[PDB]
């Protein structure tokens, strides 16, 4: 019903023919699929549950008409419906790495995103998209990736043609992966489980991820497939950080620190009110090594080739950078050692 | 909830230091100027709402792109806002500012403001009057009156 | 009858346009001796 | 001494807003305590002063209803709330009130002001006042 | 026909050279400039209680643009576009039909509020004095949407406005 | 015919490959300076691809004046009169890939 | 109890400093046919307050080519070597009363240029570092004729005690004695606290911002304090020095009073000064002091040291 014929060259004023509302839209993947979809001339509805200064970032990323903000509650199924009523696509980012009082693990990966998908079929939402870590397991350590399965168990029941989008640690300017990484420094030496030798992980750049999410509501066999995400090379945790470390020029101090006390030093950090630095979680999710799943399509299948870590980590790391450094060149410090 | 009434008054109290407090940044590119200046002047005298205007992008918290924005000027004006520390606020004075104007269709021309950095109050007119630039300073007062930011903190 | 905006009959009175910044103050030499005179009370 | 007479106008001017009240509730939420002839208050309760002495620009001004169209204005007052009659005397563009010289009656005139309303749910919101151009052709609904 | 500025000689006579000398050394010319920013202290400030206090206005005045009616009811507008050929920023996009009347009506008005130049063409343009840019000055929006008019949202400020626009137009009339 | 430098394509010639010195040599400055995020390679292959856009030039003076222009946006490069947002529209990283097959062109719009 | 003295001496400071804030822009805007600030609080009252909670509010930014460690210092070493300098003063009876709390001043103010110094400096910033430099040579053409001309001025007092100050003022002011001294040292104190004919360091018309230009919220909130804050304790330093007050030992609020209003006064022609003169170039600067008042203080330094002897009116040592 809500068909468009796509108009234009692809330009800003062009109609892409795609309307999409992006819920969690104000965050580090919601930007850059925002303006994706922008620059194309899709039509993107946001949905915001907070100030609106924080949106103001993703005004410009549209031409005039083509981002409209609507506030909406995750737990008020009305607003959803409000939100997603005119949409012919909807892409839900709505994930927190660190519980809060109001929304726990279980709402904002389990019951949002089932809301959300139970809403989308209601209304008649041709496609949805949407996003749970590729380490995500019912059985597995982390609270995070437990509560991810599970959504992503109900929203294949709600919308049983909707593309689920697995991806691992995303890396950008705004990550909280690197920058998790680098702002250890000010800790003193940098504290790993086993030193980082026993884990693996395979890091995705942002750009990548939104290109794919944009490519897979472009592509028709996108419908009903389960995508991962996952960047050209698998690094052990001590060599990344240690490249994170070398690329922002700053002294790498590796101490090996026992699980528990990783533990309980991540339940000291939960205790701030605000945004917390580490959770248990967190420690969790980054010694959990990044699974490899041959069986799912990935990046290769929707025509985006992966960046490598090396390319962009220089955007990411060189702010870390002091002021003798700022200036140094990508190519100063050589790739590291990758297990693969 | 006695949390819920503590958040709002400090809100309250934040908002009024923020509105009362709106330092504008010495930037103007165009004719839009000249009734900035005018507001600055006796008349309209903005130093009464606590419109100070400080050169330093640092030291201020609102722009106001008064004039035609090139395409050669379109990068300072970026890297001047992100410069500036936030909360910062941009009004977008005169049609040449907000898209364009007279001069919408030149290859020289940036048609808005928008497209470069994000705007919150737009002041129509070429030249707006000052005392139409002066309503705008005053309903970006209001905007943000209505923020809600340790609200939202609370409750998320 | 024609009504435009007109000189008033006989023209408007004239307006003055030259500088008429005023002659004001003491002489130096008085000033030097009010200064002087300040002085050597203030050391006696 | 003509000082006397200056704190007599300023005592003047507190028993003219209505008492100390009064006087503290107008400064606060107009900044000015001048005490000025009442020219008329409109319907949506803006009163209008004027005091002729005062030099020109500030002869003529409004004190804001605290209430609205629905919105709380004791705090919160805007030029938009000025009525389109009140408005040329409160701007100089006539020097007869609207009580004196009431404007023309017309049926579509607006009956309400409505002040703007730019980040409230009755903003104008654009849109094409113009019909599709293009008919398409609709399938036919039988088989064959 | 012409005047020289400076050109003039400093006298040098003991009682000048002890007046200048007087000037260096007891400061004179800065105190005179020191007492005409006290005279300018005790002076009746010129700031207006804004918005309580609005600034003066011409009858002539160019602001927010509006379509008028005439005292029927109808809309005065004839589609004559001419106003739109005359935009000097073209921010007027107007189109037209046969209407169920027969009446030669506009079913597109638009005026770009922000291509717009507020030069006043088209309000002397216009032959039926339909298109006229009214008093209002203060219609200030958060969004850049908000500015790009439609021929509902001009009607509807004609109707607002109609009290003091018919007002002024009559003030105005007999000069154009 | 007047000719602008060169009376001959071999001096035209000369000259492309001394412009061509000074952008290769050039380049890293520019990396560092501009603090770019691409590496002297990447630069260098951007300055053959523009080199190479107009190798097809067969009359003296405009290689002359094209080398004038290199010139003129060598010094603005040298200096900083341009910012990194103009070095970097070299690399046209926004604009998306527009396909070239006749295929993709008739699915796509109806540009020729 | 001490403490309390401490706390009762910075607290009210740095209130007058917000509140000076305010004169100045309502006594500018008058003279200049405006009206200062009237809209945040009756009169504008509550103006300094919203400003202080506003830069307090505001991110601060630290920049990328920035030394940290002095950058931060900096605003740190300016705020409290101002509010140090008021302890001495005696109003009437000083907090720390010191047998050489003159040279303790004049080493106070010499300590704190280094703030601007360091901060722009550390900015790592064209324009502070310019500014930084300007402020060098301010030092450089004021402090002589500045220490000079409190030693001549002092030569009366036979100490560098500011109480003493109080005494030998006790039947007429000193400005009658040495009111050349006295002007001489008013353009110096305007010097010295980088204030308008003499606004170099900052030079917003010349430099954007000078020294501050890389500052933002708590640190500009600082620095401004510092300033205000130095440029009422230099006008009280001149009250005490020239404009003596009458002190009933009995009754010490009446000093008090009279002290706060001369200071009140020359603060205000310090704003005074600020709307009316235009700005000099610090080449001119660095001219007016050295060619013109360096001699002219030598030569009456040399004058007020024989003046006493001729005249057999040597102050008493004690
Ligand atoms: N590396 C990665 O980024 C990975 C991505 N994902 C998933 O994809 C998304 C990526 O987001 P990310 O880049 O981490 O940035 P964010 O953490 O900022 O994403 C959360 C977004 O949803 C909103 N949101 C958060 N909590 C709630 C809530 N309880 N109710 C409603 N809205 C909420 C946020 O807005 P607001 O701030 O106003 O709440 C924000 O727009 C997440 O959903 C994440 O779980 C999966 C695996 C890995
Ligand atoms: C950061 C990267 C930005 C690099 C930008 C560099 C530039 O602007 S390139 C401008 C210089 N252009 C030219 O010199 C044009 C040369 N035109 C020619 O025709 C010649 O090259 C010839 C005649 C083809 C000879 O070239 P060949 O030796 O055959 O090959
Ligand atoms: S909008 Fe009009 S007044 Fe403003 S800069 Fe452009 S042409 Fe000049
Ligand atoms: S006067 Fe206005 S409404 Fe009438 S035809 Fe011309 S543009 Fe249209
Ligand atoms: S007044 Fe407005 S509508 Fe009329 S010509 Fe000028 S810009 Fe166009």
């Amino acid at each position: 019903h809500h068909a468009l014929i796509p108009h234009g060259k692809g330009g800003r004023s062009s109609v892409s023919g795609i309307v999409a509302t992006v819920f969690g839209a104000t965050g580090f993947l919601g930007r850059y699929v925002v303006n994706h979809l922008g620059r194309m001339g899709s039509q993107v509805i946001v949905p915001y549950r907070c100030e609106p200064y924080d949106t103001m970032h993703l005004r410009p990323m549209g031409d005039l008409g083509q981002i409209i903000f609507m506030e909406w509650n995750g737990k008020d199924k009305d607003s959803i419906r409000k939100v997603v009523e005119h949409s012919n696509v909807v892409i839900n980012l709505v994930g927190r790495e660190w519980e809060t009082k109001n929304f726990d693990f279980e709402d904002v990966f389990v019951k949002i995103p089932h809301a959300i998908a139970q809403v989308s079929k209601e209304a008649g939402v041709e496609k949805l998209i949407h996003i749970s870590h590729l380490n995500a397991d019912i059985k597995s350590p982390s609270r995070y990736l437990r509560s991810k399965a599970v959504g992503e168990k109900e929203v294949r029941a709600a919308f049983p043609e909707a593309t689920i989008i697995k991806p691992s640690d995303i890396f950008g300017r705004e990550d909280r992966f690197l920058n998790y990484f680098a702002s250890m420094r000010w800790f003193g030496g940098v504290p790993l489980i086993s030193l980082g030798k026993e884990t693996v992980k395979q890091p995705v750049y942002i750009v990548d991820v939104s290109k794919g999410i944009i490519n897979a509501i472009k592509d028709p066999d996108a419908k009903g497939k389960t995508f991962a995400f996952v960047g050209p090379n698998r690094y052990l945790l001590f060599d990344l950080v240690q490249y994170i470390f070398a690329v922002a020029y700053r002294p790498f101090l590796p101490y090996p620190l026992p699980h528990f006390a990783y533990r309980w030093v991540g339940r000291l950090f939960e205790v701030s009110p605000f945004e917390p630095w580490t959770t248990r979680d967190k420690v969790e999710r980054v010694h959990m090594s990044d699974m490899t799943l041959p069986h799912l399509p990935g990046l290769e299948d929707l025509g985006i080739q992966a960046t490598p870590l090396e390319l962009k980590a220089i955007e990411v790391l060189r702010r870390h950078r002091t002021y003798r450094w700022l200036t140094s060149e990508m190519e100063d410090v050589k790739p590291a050692k990758t297990v693969n | 909830s006695r949390g819920e009434y503590v958040v709002a008054k400090l809100d309250d109290l934040v908002n009024w230091a923020r509105r009362s407090s709106l330092w504008p940044m010495t930037f103007g590119l165009a004719c839009c100027a000249v009734e900035m200046m005018h507001m600055a002047a006796p008349r309209y005298d903005m130093d009464r709402f606590g419109v100070v205007f400080r050169a330093s992008p640092r030291q201020s918290d609102v722009m106001i792109v008064a004039g035609t924005l090139t395409n050669k000027m379109a990068p300072a004006l970026r890297k001047v806002y992100d410069q500036m520390p936030e909360p910062r606020y941009v009004v977008s004075m005169g049609s040449c500012a907000n898209g364009g104007g007279y001069y919408h269709y030149s290859y020289s021309v940036v048609r808005g403001c928008d497209r470069i950095v994000p705007v919150d109050i737009y002041v129509p007119g070429c030249p707006p009057t000052a005392e139409a630039l002066l309503y705008g300073i005053l309903q970006l007062q209001r905007k943000i009156k209505r923020e809600k930011r340790l609200r939202i903190w609370y409750r998320r | 009858k024609v009504k435009q905006d007109m000189p008033p009959p006989g023209g408007y009175g004239p307006i003055d346009y030259k500088r008429n910044l005023p002659r004001r103050g003491l002489s130096g030499y008085s000033m030097f001796a009010v200064g002087i005179g300040t002085l050597l009370f203030g050391y006696w | 001494m003509e000082l006397v007479q200056v704190l007599r106008r300023g005592l003047q001017q507190v028993s003219g807003h209505g008492g100390l009240r009064g006087y503290l509730r107008v400064l606060f939420r107009a900044n000015d305590v001048r005490v000025g002839t009442l020219v008329g208050e409109d319907k949506y309760g803006n009163k209008y002063y004027e005091d002729n002495k005062q030099f020109f620009g500030r002869h003529r001004w409004v004190i804001y209803t605290t209430e609205m169209n629905g919105r709380d204005t004791f705090w919160d007052v805007d030029g938009s709330m000025v009525p389109p009659e009140w408005h040329r005397w409160l701007h100089c563009m006539t020097d007869d009130p609207p009580t004196t010289k009431p404007p023309t009656a017309r049926k579509y005139i607006w009956t309400n002001h409505k002040f703007n309303v730019s980040g409230t749910p009755q903003q104008y919101v654009p849109y094409s006042t113009t019909r599709k151009k293009i008919q398409e052709w609709v399938p036919p609904s039988t088989p064959y | 026909t012409y005047k020289f500025v400076n050109m003039r000689e400093p006298s040098m006579d003991m009682k000048s050279v002890t007046d200048r000398a007087a000037q260096t050394l007891l400061w004179t010319e800065l105190v005179r400039g020191l007492g005409m920013t006290l005279s300018y202290l005790f002076r009746e400030p010129a700031t207006i209680n804004y918005p309580f206090e609005k600034g003066p206005l011409s009858p002539r005045f160019r602001g927010e643009h509006a379509l008028r009616r005439y005292p029927s009811g109808e809309e005065r507008c004839i589609a004559c576009k001419l106003c739109e050929a005359v935009c000097p920023a073209q921010a007027i996009t107007i189109e037209a039909e046969p209407r169920a009347d027969g009446s030669r009506r506009t079913t597109r008005y638009d005026i770009d509020m922000t291509k717009c130049i507020y030069c006043g063409f088209c309000q002397e343009a216009c032959p039926v004095d339909a298109i006229v840019e009214g008093p209002n000055f203060e219609f200030s929006t958060e969004t850049h949407e908000e500015l790009l008019y439609n021929k509902e949202k001009l009607l509807n400020n004609g109707d607002k406005w109609e009290a003091e626009i018919a007002a002024n137009i009559q003030a105005d009339y007999l000069y154009r | 015919v007047k000719p602008i430098f060169s009376r001959d394509m071999n001096e035209a010639k000369r000259r492309v490959r001394e412009l061509y010195r000074a952008w290769y040599r050039e380049v890293p400055n520019t990396v560092h300076l501009f603090q770019l995020d691409i590496s002297v390679k990447q630069g260098r292959d951007k300055v053959r691809e523009m080199f190479m856009k107009n190798a097809h030039v067969t009359d003296p003076r405009v290689v002359d004046l094209l080398v004038i222009k290199g010139k003129m946006e060598l010094e603005e490069t040298i200096n900083v009169w341009k910012q990194r947002t103009h070095i970097m529209r070299f690399f046209h990283e926004t604009e998306a890939p527009r396909p070239t097959d006749f295929l993709s062109k008739f699915y796509v719009g109806h540009d020729p | 109890m001490f403490m309390i003295n401490i706390l009762s001496l910075i607290i009210p400071i740095l209130l007058a400093v917000a509140f000076l804030t305010l004169v100045e822009r309502k006594v500018l805007g008058y003279m200049q046919l405006r009206k200062g600030p009237n809209v945040v609080g009756p009169y504008g009252l509550l103006q300094p307050i919203a400003d202080a909670l506003k830069l307090f509010t505001k991110e601060p930014l630290r920049p990328a080519t920035s030394s940290i460690s002095m950058f931060i210092i900096a605003p740190i070493l300016a705020l409290s070597l101002a509010l140090t300098m008021w302890v001495p003063l005696p109003m009437p009876y000083p907090l720390i009363n010191m047998n050489l709390g003159v040279l303790f001043m004049l080493a106070m103010s010499s300590l704190a240029v280094y703030s601007i110094l360091w901060s722009g400096w550390a900015s790592n910033s064209k324009y502070a570092l310019i500014g930084a430099l300007r402020a060098v040579a301010q030092t450089i053409s004021y402090e002589v004729t500045l220490a000079i001309i409190l030693l001549s001025v002092l030569l009366m007092n036979g100490s560098y005690t500011l109480s003493t100050l109080i005494t030998t003022q006790e039947h007429i002011w000193m400005i009658f004695t040495s009111w050349p001294l006295a002007m001489m040292w008013f353009i110096s104190t305007l010097a010295e606290t980088n204030r308008a004919p003499f606004d170099l360091t900052e030079g917003e018309s010349e430099l954007v911002s000078g020294f501050n230009v890389e500052y933002a919220a708590g640190p500009f909130a600082m620095f401004f304090m510092a300033e205000y804050a130095n440029i009422i304790m230099m006008n009280a330093f001149t009250a005490i020095l020239f404009l003596g007050a009458s002190h009933d030992p009995h009754t010490p609020e009446l000093y008090t009073i009279n002290f706060v209003l001369k200071t009140l006064a020359l603060t205000i022609t310090f704003l005074w000064i600020r709307a009316s003169y235009p700005r000099f170039r610090y080449d001119q600067l660095m001219h007016l002091l050295w060619k013109s008042f360096l001699p002219l203080t030598l030569a009456l330094c040399m004058w007020h040291i024989s003046l006493p002897i001729m005249t057999a009116s040597i102050p008493p040592q004690s």
